[PDB]
RNA sequence: GUUGACCUCGGAUCAGGUAGGAGGACCCGCUGAACUUAAGCAUAUCAAUAAGCGGAGGAAAAGAAACCAACAGGGAUUGCCCUAGUAACGGCGAGUGAAGCGGCAACAGCUCAAAUUUGAAAGCUGGCUUCGGCCCGCGUUGUAAUUUGGAGAGGAUGCUU
RNA sequence: AAAGCUCCUUCGACGAGUCGAGUAGUUUGGGAAUGCUGCUCAAAAUGGGAGGUAAAUUUCUUCUAAAGCUAAAUACCGGCC
């Protein structure tokens, strides 16, 4: 029932919903096993970090197109740009993906010197220590500060672009001929009419011969 | 038993010094096998198919 | 190859050379028992491409199943309950006849693990079925590492849980807008959006 | 290169300006492309196996000049009427190289 | 005529093996209600739930796109937050109700069929064994190596492992 | 003996009573019909599926079905602590 001025409610509490509670009492107990995986997990991996290297990659909608994070892994043509066999890349630390294209050149470009700057900061240790072979570290370079996160050392320097900036007056541009707003209502009204002009261009033409 | 003969004389050979082919021969058998007789058809190498009915 | 050939004329099941055949063999089998073992496969490109091998631990056995709807089994017609499910003759089965097969040849032999199957014949009354299964106890299986991955236990009895290829298509297991309901399990999914979830500090 | 957007949203070829460039070809995109082998083979098991009940039916429509049936027929049978014209195209490629050889 | 094969089907307290039952909180399927709400009631709701039946494990299931999108493009699966009580369904009544994008937890990739080893079935179960192999058998109606679309095969070329 | 890389005229096999279509029942938020199953019909080689309003004509985008394996983040106090 109703007796006054209420909104509508609309509560779906109609099933047998008190055998589906979960609550999380636990919330605390599983940061802490959480966090000694971690802690294990970097004891495994002794000198290396415990992460693998992305790339940069642009959001996908008319909304976030205007951002960029990091992606799944490098194509098979940044790393030949690079000069990395596709074999030897994901057992040096770096991820690859096989599904995904350079349809431009900004994106190529990008990833391609994120790729030889990490090769520049690389040290290989030899597979047997008393035999190094000529693609190895010479051990005298062994021996230096390191990182063990590459989501902090290679994250996203940054994801917007600059929200302003300043120019010389005298040097500002002239705007187009009738103005912007006459700009956007002439391109919306060519679109909606450019089967319409086509017909009847195509008409005229065949009953002219 | 002809086959470990055959490899018997090319192993004391090679020990010898001599490679194979030097004891050895090209063959000349008869041919079977259902997928391999038909790319021979195919490949028009073949002088006499028999079918069995 | 020769393999090449029949998958191409097995395309061609109006043909009369392939007409003929078909019939023939379909009054063989129903001479024999409902259940029984087959010497080799009958579709020798057919059960290769599904997995089969010719060598000691995979078998062959050959089926057929009844061919129709689902009747429901009640007392006479009664129902005892409102008009929305009263209905007792034009109602289906939730899988496939194929699934039936795999089933019943399953309990036959229940030493071994099913692999696959695949229609070789049928008519108005039955639907015939060719099954392909693995000894998981023999030395020569427990030795490859393409097959034997089927010895271990989490792979019991597939065909009752939908672990087969006719199992996958009946429960729905595909990407996209289309199956959004069953993508990973309708009784799971289900559950997910039909939870209520508290925090410590809502 | 396809064409160069015109640098404003809300227009014909609308969009953000960006140098496009052309790719090679996956290996994925030549599914529907013949071969030697597959034009062979099917061409052999044709001339050992024969006709359709159905197709017997359409040919004996398309060379006595019925043209509307034959379609109409086909689209009955197979479902469509994409699939129903270019199965009527082949038969009448069939129609014709049978006459024209003898 | 004799003798010797092949194919299919059988016997044996033949040599060696394997399944059933229990448990079922959680997991994978099948089958399937009514009380109740609509201030009556038949579509609807309760509910793709209870009861009934089959099959597993420490997790199970899912999984490396015949996907999402319409962008300057993302990129296997699972789970949390948000999307959202929204698009939509409904005697359009009572009521019901997802998905793409975005942030995070965790990250990992692969193997078959379709090709002639054809200058040599290069493959495998079993028995006996100084231990090195030998013997029958399976198998050419196809057992190994080679290839899986990200490719690859076939040619050049000279460095590296 | 086996393995990786750089270039190239030419080749480049890719899963069928399956996909798809009609009709009946059930189900879904899925609406000239979201999935599943029964019956009838039944394919193709730049072919085929999808592109959330039925149909014809002309373009475009994106993947590659009808064979298979695989740890972690997730559930549970039934069992032993
Ligand atoms: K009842
Ligand atoms: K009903
Ligand atoms: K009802
Ligand atoms: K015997
Ligand atoms: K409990
Ligand atoms: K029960
Ligand atoms: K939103
Ligand atoms: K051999
Ligand atoms: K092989
Ligand atoms: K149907
Ligand atoms: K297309
Ligand atoms: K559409
Ligand atoms: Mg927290
Ligand atoms: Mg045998
Ligand atoms: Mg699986
Ligand atoms: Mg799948
Ligand atoms: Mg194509
Ligand atoms: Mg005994
Ligand atoms: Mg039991
Ligand atoms: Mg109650
Ligand atoms: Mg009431
Ligand atoms: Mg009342
Ligand atoms: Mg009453
Ligand atoms: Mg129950
Ligand atoms: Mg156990
Ligand atoms: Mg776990
Ligand atoms: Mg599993
Ligand atoms: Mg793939
Ligand atoms: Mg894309
Ligand atoms: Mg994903
Ligand atoms: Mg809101
Ligand atoms: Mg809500
Ligand atoms: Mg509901
Ligand atoms: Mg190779
Ligand atoms: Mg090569
Ligand atoms: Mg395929
Ligand atoms: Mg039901
Ligand atoms: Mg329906």
């Amino acid at each position: 029932a109703i007796k006054h001025n209420q909104q509508i409610p609309n509560n779906h509490f109609r099933k047998h919903w008190q055998r589906r509670v979960r609550c999380h009492f636990d919330q605390p107990g599983k940061k802490v096993t959480r966090r000694l995986a971690r802690r294990a997990k970097a004891a495994a991996l002794a000198p290396r970090p415990v992460d693998k290297l992305r790339p940069i990659v642009r959001c996908p909608t008319v909304k976030y197109n205007r951002r960029t994070r990091l992606g799944r892994g490098f194509t098979l043509e940044e790393l030949k740009a690079a000069g990395i066999p596709r074999l030897l890349a994901p057992t040096i630390g770096i991820a690859v993906d096989h599904r995904r294209k350079n349809l431009s050149e900004e994106s190529l470009a990008a990833n391609v010197q994120r790729l030889k700057d990490y090769k520049a900061r690389l040290i290989l240790f030899p597979r047997k220590s008393n035999k190094p072979k000529k693609a190895d570290t010479p051990k005298d370079q062994q021996t230096a500060e390191t990182t063990t996160s590459l989501r902090t050392s290679f994250g996203v320097e940054q994801p917007l672009a600059p929200g302003f900036t300043e120019i010389s007056k005298s040097e500002i541009p002239a705007g187009i001929e009738g103005g912007a707003y006459r700009a956007l209502r002439k391109a919306r009204s060519d679109a909606r009419l450019v089967g319409v002009r086509e017909k009847r261009a195509k008409e005229k033409a065949e009953a002219e011969a | 038993q002809e086959k470990k003969e055959r490899l018997l004389r090319e192993a004391t050979a090679i020990k010898e010094g001599k490679k194979k082919e030097d004891v050895s021969k090209k063959p000349y058998t008869v041919k079977y096998g259902l997928n391999h007789v038909v790319g021979l058809i195919e490949n028009k190498k073949a002088s006499l198919v028999l079918i069995a009915n | 190859g020769a393999l090449k050939y029949l998958e191409e004329l097995s395309k061609k099941k109006q043909s009369d050379v392939v007409r003929f055949l078909l019939r023939v063999r379909c009054w063989e089998y129903r001479q024999l028992n409902v259940i029984h073992r087959a010497s080799r496969p009958s579709r020798p490109d057919k059960a290769r491409r599904l997995g089969y091998k010719a060598k000691q631990g995979y078998v062959i056995y050959r089926v057929r199943v009844r061919r129709g709807g689902r009747k429901r089994p009640v007392p006479k017609g009664a129902t005892y309950g409102k008009p929305t499910n009263q209905g007792v003759n034009q109602l289906k089965y939730q899988r496939s006849l194929r699934a039936t097969a795999e089933e019943r040849v399953g309990r036959r032999c229940s030493n071994l693990r099913v692999l696959n199957s695949y229609w070789v014949n049928q008519d108005s009354t039955y639907k015939y079925y060719e099954v392909i299964l693995v000894d998981p106890n023999h030395k020569a299986i427990r030795r490859d590492p393409r097959i034997n991955w089927i010895c271990n236990p989490v792979h019991k009895h597939r065909e009752c849980r939908g672990l087969t290829s006719t199992g996958k298509k009946s429960r729905g297991l595909n990407k996209g807008h289309r199956f959004n309901k069953t993508r990973a399990g309708r009784r799971k999914t289900w559950k997910r959006h039909n939870t209520l979830s508290l925090w410590r500090y809502r | 290169a396809p064409v160069e957007r015109t640098g404003l949203i809300r227009g014909l070829n609308k969009g953000h300006k960006t140098t496009r460039r052309v790719l090679k070809e996956r290996p994925s995109r030549r599914k529907g492309a013949q071969s030697k082998r597959t034009q062979f083979v099917r061409s052999l098991i044709r001339e050992v196996a024969g006709l359709a009940p159905y197709e017997r039916r359409v040919i004996e429509l398309l060379r006595n000049g019925k043209d509307k049936r034959a379609r109409k027929f086909s689209k009955k049978k197979l479902g469509t009427f994409g699939r129903a014209k270019r199965k009527c195209e082949e038969l009448q490629r069939i129609i014709a190289e049978s006459r024209r050889a003898h």
